[PDB]
């Protein structure tokens, strides 16, 4: 869900 | 031979009234008997203080009478109060029974009277570690404080003295605490306004909450501070509230930065251990009152409160909760979202080049020089907000009231942290609308209620202004397109709800910044009709508010 996001930074 | 005709009772009468031939004579002249009490000081003193326990109205208007010439006259034989204070503060062992019990009050009005004038003729002299008579007089005011003999209105200028009380350790700072927290639960009322109005109670104790605000507003302690923010805690709001504000953000701004973090972190402990009471007064330190103190000007960059609040936030951030029991669980949820308050507003009104980038802040999170992006506590904060905001309730109903209003201020810390710590687009969806639907993973069930009927007066009066808004649309809405010379010439719940300012905010940001898909989610979840009636009105008022 949100790992999409914590991959992402 | 002056002193011995002062100090005697004789009548005189002027019939029915007595007034002692001490009192007549030293309300004759008055002063020019206070020059020659100056021009020899020391015995004048030591015989003045030889009878003080018969005539003790006497000789403390003979003090007052001559400290009141001694404080005027300063302008002439000059260096002399400071040898005048500092050798008549040390004979009020002298003193033993104004104050004492069984005496009269206006001898201990007259004691407090001299109080304050060796506290205004002079300096912060005569008061660390038995100075003077510090421990002979501070027994004497404590026995004024302990008794139930004085007045409700007639303590008003005797509490004023504690900015000269506030420089001090532990000892007697202990029963400084009791005698205070004694004389406010018997004489300050027990939740709220139960006094009627215009009435010599309420007002009096108005005047008390007033020189309250007058003595910590100079004198910066967090000594007085949990004792006045108790009974500002005592219910959800009071009669006289706002001026405790004004002086709250008049406390903020002095300097003293270190002292700050003392006011923060003693209140914090007042706040942050076990202590079995309710949970609004449990929770209304850190709702109210620390947050307006530390958002105004406490300290413009601050890490040492910032910094024990590394160890002590997210510690009860990451827990379990146990539902067997409320009274274990609600403490738990209040001082979780005291945290997400405080973690708000720190990322609120800091900049980024002390906790954001590889700086101290991040060197004080993690033991060690760090070269990661500072984004580390940030990442396990706006991951638990997530968890947060995101936890169902499947099955769960057991104070669904406090988890909603818990829901929105978890949200409220994840819209801090991301709408100041970074500049990109890519969380501005990623955090704040992608919301993500598992199985029941989204947000607005989650944190808003959709359980009430707004009720609505409908219009009620003052159509002014927006009749010429309406008459200025129907000017740029026909002389841009089509205009001819006229054409026609024929003949309040939803904004205070603690929701709508951040979104409010984090839009109105988010325009001056760079179909968006955010765009997209809220132009399908404002005409699909499964969505309750709720946020639909609510999304409604953003949409207007935010133009």
């Amino acid at each position: 869900d949100v790992d999409d996001l914590l991959d992402m930074i | 031979r002056l002193v011995s005709l002062l100090l005697n009772p004789a009548v005189l009468s002027t019939a029915v009234i007595h007034f002692s031939h001490g009192e007549y004579f030293y309300s004759l002249f008055s002063e020019t008997i206070n020059t020659e009490l100056l021009k020899n000081l020391d015995l004048a003193v030591l015989e003045l203080m030889q009878s003080s326990v018969d005539n003790t109205k006497m000789v403390s208007a003979v003090l007052n009478g001559m400290l009141d010439q001694s404080f005027r006259e300063r302008a002439n034989q000059k260096h002399q109060g400071l040898k005048l204070a500092t050798t008549i503060l040390q004979h009020w062992k002298k003193c033993d029974s104004w104050w004492a019990k069984d005496s009269p009050l206006e001898t201990k009005m007259a004691v407090l009277a001299l109080l304050a004038k060796i506290l205004q003729i002079d300096s912060s002299v005569s008061f660390n570690t038995s100075h003077g008579s510090f421990p002979e007089v501070f027994t004497t005011y404590i026995s004024l404080l302990a008794d139930t003999k004085l007045d409700l209105h007639l303590k008003g200028q005797a509490v004023t003295l504690l900015p000269f009380f506030t420089s001090l350790t532990g000892g007697s700072l202990e029963e400084l605490r009791r005698v205070l927290e004694q004389l406010i639960v018997a004489h300050f009322p027990m939740q709220s306004r139960e006094f009627p109005p215009g009435t010599p109670r309420f007002n009096n104790y108005v005047d008390c909450m007033k020189k309250f605000l007058d003595a910590l507003e100079l004198s910066q302690s967090p000594m007085l501070l949990e004792l006045m923010t108790e009974v500002l805690c005592r219910e959800q709001q009071h009669v006289m509230e706002e001026l405790f504000q004004s002086s709250f953000r008049r406390i903020a701004r002095r300097g003293s930065c270190v002292t700050q973090v003392g006011l923060l972190e003693s209140v914090y402990e007042m706040f942050r251990k076990d202590d079995p009471r309710l949970s609004f007064t449990r929770q209304s330190f850190v709702d109210r009152s620390l947050l307006t103190l530390l958002w105004h000007c406490s300290l413009d960059a601050l890490r040492e409160f910032f910094s024990t609040i590394v160890v002590d936030a997210i510690d009860v951030l990451k827990s379990r909760f146990t539902k067997l029991n409320e009274s274990t669980f609600d403490t738990q949820i209040t001082k979780k979202m005291g945290y997400y308050k405080i973690l708000d507003v720190m990322y609120s009104r800091l900049p980024k080049d002390d906790v954001h980038a590889k700086e101290s802040k991040i060197n004080q999170v993690f033991h060690g020089s760090c070269i990661t992006e500072g984004n580390e506590l940030t990442k396990t904060l706006i991951k638990l907000c997530y968890d947060a905001f995101t936890e169902n309730m499947a099955g769960e109903n057991q104070l669904l009231e406090r988890r909603r209003l818990y829901h929105c201020a978890a949200y409220n810390c994840a819209i801090s942290v991301i709408c100041c710590v970074f500049n990109e687009l890519k969380f501005y969806q990623g955090f704040l609308f992608s919301e993500k639907p598992e199985k029941n993973l989204l947000i607005f069930e989650n944190l808003i209620d959709l359980k009430r009927r707004y009720n609505f007066p409908v219009e009620v009066e003052v159509p002014m202004e927006r009749k010429k808004k309406y008459i200025e649309i129907r000017k740029e809405a026909r002389e841009a397109a089509n205009g001819d010379s006229d054409g026609p010439s024929y003949m309040d719940e939803l904004n205070r709800h603690e929701c709508m300012a951040p979104l409010t905010a984090l839009v109105k940001h988010m325009h001056r910044s760079l179909l968006p898909s955010w765009m997209k989610f809220l132009h399908g979840k404002l005409g699909n009709p499964i969505v309750p009636l709720n946020i639909r009105l609510f999304l409604a008022k953003l949409v207007i508010n935010t133009e």
